[PDB]
């Protein structure tokens, strides 16, 4: 029944009949992007001091 | 359905079955669509939670 974006609604239908499920990761990709941006800004502005 | 058993939610679908084909199948040998023997309509099968 279509696929809205990647994980917009998805009907929570990662299930496939005979007991086989896929679990979502703890950290969404936005948090990882924020982590990388923080590390990169820190290394540009402060060097290795931070 | 005509000797084909299972369990799940039946819903209306928009598949295009050939005139002689009876039931569809996924890429993992699982059924996903069935012809209704009395009235020729395509029913999709989705497992309940
Ligand atoms: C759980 O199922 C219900 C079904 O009632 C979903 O409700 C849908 O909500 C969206 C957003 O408002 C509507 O556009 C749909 O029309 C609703 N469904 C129906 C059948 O009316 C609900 O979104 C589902 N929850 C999740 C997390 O997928
Ligand atoms: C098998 O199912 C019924 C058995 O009577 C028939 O199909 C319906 O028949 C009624 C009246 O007998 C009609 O009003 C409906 O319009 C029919 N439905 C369809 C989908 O044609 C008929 O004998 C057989 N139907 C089919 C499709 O083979």
């Amino acid at each position: 029944d279509c696929l809205g974006d990647i994980a917009a609604r998805d009907l929570i239908c990662a299930q496939k009949f005979n007991g086989l499920t896929v679990l979502p990761p703890l950290l969404t990709d936005e948090m990882i992007a924020q982590y990388t941006s923080a590390l990169l800004a820190g290394t540009i502005t402060s060097g290795w001091t931070f | 359905f005509n000797g084909l058993t299972g369990t799940g939610v039946l819903t209306e679908s928009n598949k295009k079955f050939l005139p002689f084909q009876q039931f569809g199948r996924d890429i993992d040998d699982t059924t996903d669509a069935v012809r209704d023997p009395q009235t020729l309509e395509i029913l999709d099968i989705t497992p309940c939670s």
